[PDB]
């Protein structure tokens, strides 16, 4: 579905968030603290 | 025999290789701020006096 | 202001130099020395901004 | 200014990248502004095979 | 006046041992520098002299 970028993973530096869905994508320049990719859907 | 506020006790220095890294032993420093010229980057500089 | 405009702040002490176009907004402690220092903002270790 | 150099070749038949020419032409373009050195993707995990 | 000091004297009162360094730095010959003191020697191998 779409792919991740940034550094230091945590809200101590920010982050990208390139996915797709359907005809769409949304990019988000911010600080995403996670621990993997599981985007819950199909 | 640290001089009082009111007469301070002012040295100047002369030619030297100054290095601002071997004080650290020197006081217990409780407080170490410093101005536009920054501590870090203070042992790379060159100073009229 | 006549008390403080304590409302802007900028950097002084990085690791490294800075590539052009970039920002570098992180609230950190830097650690200005081997000495390990963990968010305390102490001696040694001073707040970037 | 973000690149997405990107083409559809589907004459694969099973071969990992079967030996041939192809160009490649971006398509979206944008600067976000951020020192990146990491890099992950997402899966269908929810409906694996 | 008076400026004596005793040491049931809590935080706000204890004498606190100040010294302030002041630096003129300018485009005006240079008397104090600080080194990196000195990187060793190396023999028979391409090195930045
Ligand atoms: C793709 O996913 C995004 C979020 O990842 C969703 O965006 C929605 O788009 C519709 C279009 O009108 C808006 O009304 C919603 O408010 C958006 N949601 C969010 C959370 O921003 C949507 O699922 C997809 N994008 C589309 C359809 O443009
Ligand atoms: C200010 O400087 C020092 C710091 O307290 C005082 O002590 C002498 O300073 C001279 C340099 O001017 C040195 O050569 C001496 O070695 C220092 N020690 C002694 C015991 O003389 C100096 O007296 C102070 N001057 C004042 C307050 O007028
Ligand atoms: C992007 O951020 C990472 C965060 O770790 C940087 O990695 C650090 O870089 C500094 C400066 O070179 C050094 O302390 C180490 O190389 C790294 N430290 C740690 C703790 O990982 C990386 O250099 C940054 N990239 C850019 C271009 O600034």
């Amino acid at each position: 579905r779409g792919w991740i970028f940034g550094t230091t993973l945590d809200s101590k530096t920010q982050s990208l968030l390139i996915v797709n869905n359907a005809t769409n994508v949304v990019i988000k320049v911010c600080e995403f603290q996670f621990c993997n990719d599981p985007f819950l859907d199909v | 025999r640290f001089a009082s506020v009111y007469a301070w006790n002012r040295t100047r220095i002369s030619n030297c290789v100054a290095d601002y890294s071997v004080l650290y032993n020197f006081a217990p420093f409780f407080a170490f701020k410093c101005y536009g010229v920054s501590p870090t980057k203070l042992n790379d500089l060159c100073f009229t006096n | 202001k006549v008390s403080g405009n304590y409302n802007y702040l900028y950097r002084l002490f990085r690791k490294s130099k800075l590539k052009p176009f970039e920002r570098d907004i992180s609230t950190e402690i830097y650690q200005a020395g081997n000495k390990p220092c963990n968010g305390v903002a102490g001696f040694n270790c001073y707040f970037p901004l | 200014y973000f690149k997405i150099y990107s083409k559809h070749t589907p004459v694969n038949l099973g071969r990992d990248l079967p030996q041939g020419f192809s160009a490649l032409e971006p398509l979206v373009d944008l600067p976000i502004g951020i020192n990146i050195t990491r890099f992950q993707t997402l899966l269908a995990l929810h409906r694996s095979y | 006046q008076s400026y004596g000091f005793r040491p049931t004297y809590g935080v706000g009162h204890q004498p606190y041992r100040v010294v302030v360094l002041s630096f003129e730095l300018l485009h005006a010959p240079a008397t104090v520098c600080g080194p990196k003191k000195s990187t060793n020697l190396v023999k028979n191998k391409c090195v930045n002299f």
